[PDB]
């Protein structure tokens, strides 16, 4: 059971492109969320009675900066944590949650990146997705561009979303051009330039550091969506992935029992494994998300209805689906979020409102 | 696609 316990409206009336819940925050201290829209990122601390108690902001000295995602990771030396913002100026940001002093920034990408997100293993690498065609990773305690994952077998339009396996061994990218494609990241060549971006210090060396251009996906595939593929996510070695066609499926490359370390950059095939449908989603740029654990799986659609599925059943097709309505909220939710601990759900939407679920 | 309505 998921209640209503609150909601507001941050003064910008823009979008809020997306919400994260800080999942490395101390034990005894408040659940703290993140939200993205506008030229700002603003965090928020969750206390009972419904209350969402409003912190600090980060506002970008452009005024025409408009921020879309966000990513909590931690610095890997003091224990505390990272946020690191990034939208339409293609710059990302790396935050100081507790000041909102901005750190540091990378420059690279050629236009508006659409996604961060953090390695599940390493809370220095920082994986990017753009509107230029490709996905950086990002070695952000060294400052320095591990690889580029792009070329004409790349992707031929804007990547919209990218998820790590649960080791971090491989990635799963989707966008524009329909398709879904992996990159490995535990090739022999890739952990020895991770490897090399850890001992690069460029005040004890004359060179710069050089990056992997990864040209080459190890598989791909454009058989599971006939749109902009918008949202993926790794669930064990399934993808769950979904366009704008009310529709979330289920899918692993290769046959029924093709293991996913065995697959090959030819392979041609896919398994579908189930199809989660629901209505009035069919504009772009709109995630799901799931819990720590990867029980449960929320989104939101484009006139403020909430759809969560219960995966703790055997097989994906099986999954157990709820819904949240509340009739002052009609407006379209871009993201969700959960706690750690799954006792609050968070909606962000295009009028600039954020919904608060408990449990 | 549309980003919005």
């Amino acid at each position: 059971s998921f209640k209503c316990v609150n909601s507001l409206k941050e003064d910008h009336n823009q979008p809020l492109f997306g919400v994260q819940f800080n999942w490395h925050s101390k034990e005894g201290d408040p659940l703290v969320f993140a939200t993205v829209g506008s030229n700002r990122v603003t965090l928020y601390e969750c206390h009972s009675q419904g209350e969402i108690r409003l912190l600090q902001s980060y506002v970008d000295a452009d005024a025409d900066e408009n921020f879309y995602t966000c990513a909590w990771t931690y610095d890997s030396n003091t224990s505390h944590p990272l946020l690191a913002v990034a939208g339409s100026r293609g710059i990302i940001r790396i935050i100081n949650p507790i000041t909102m002093q901005c750190i540091k920034h990378y420059v690279g990408h050629g236009n508006a990146i659409n996604e961060l997100k953090f390695h599940p293993r390493d809370p220095n690498l920082l994986l990017s997705v753009s509107k230029d065609h490709a996905l950086r990773l990002w070695n952000i305690q060294t400052d320095t561009l591990v690889a580029i994952f792009g070329g004409v077998e790349g992707h031929r339009d804007e990547v919209l979303s990218a998820d790590y396996d649960l080791l971090g061994e491989k990635i799963m990218s989707c966008g524009m051009d329909h398709s879904l494609k992996l990159w490995r990241i535990n090739s022999k060549r890739m952990m020895n330039a991770i490897k090399e971006s850890y001992d690069y210090n460029p005040n004890k060396t004359n060179r710069p550091f050089i990056s992997q251009k990864i040209h080459f996906p190890d598989f791909s595939t454009r058989d599971i969506h006939r749109n902009y593929v918008d949202c993926v996510r790794w669930l064990g070695d399934l993808i769950l992935s979904k366009s704008c066609e009310n529709a979330i499926v289920c899918w692993k490359p290769g046959k029924m029992e093709d293991d996913i370390d065995k697959i090959k950059p030819s392979e041609s095939n896919v398994t579908i494994l189930g199809r989660f449908d629901y209505s009035q989603c069919d504009i772009w740029y709109m995630r799901f998300s799931t819990d720590f654990w990867q029980k449960m799986l929320a989104l939101g659609n484009q006139v403020g209805k909430l759809y969560v599925w219960d995966l703790e059943v055997e097989d994906p097709h099986k999954a157990k689906c709820t819904t949240l309505t509340h009739h002052k909220c009609g407006a379209a939710i871009r993201q969700t979020s959960f706690s750690r601990d799954s006792s609050i759900l968070i909606a962000v939407c295009d009028d600039a409102s954020i919904w608060r679920w408990d449990r | 696609a549309r980003k919005s309505t």
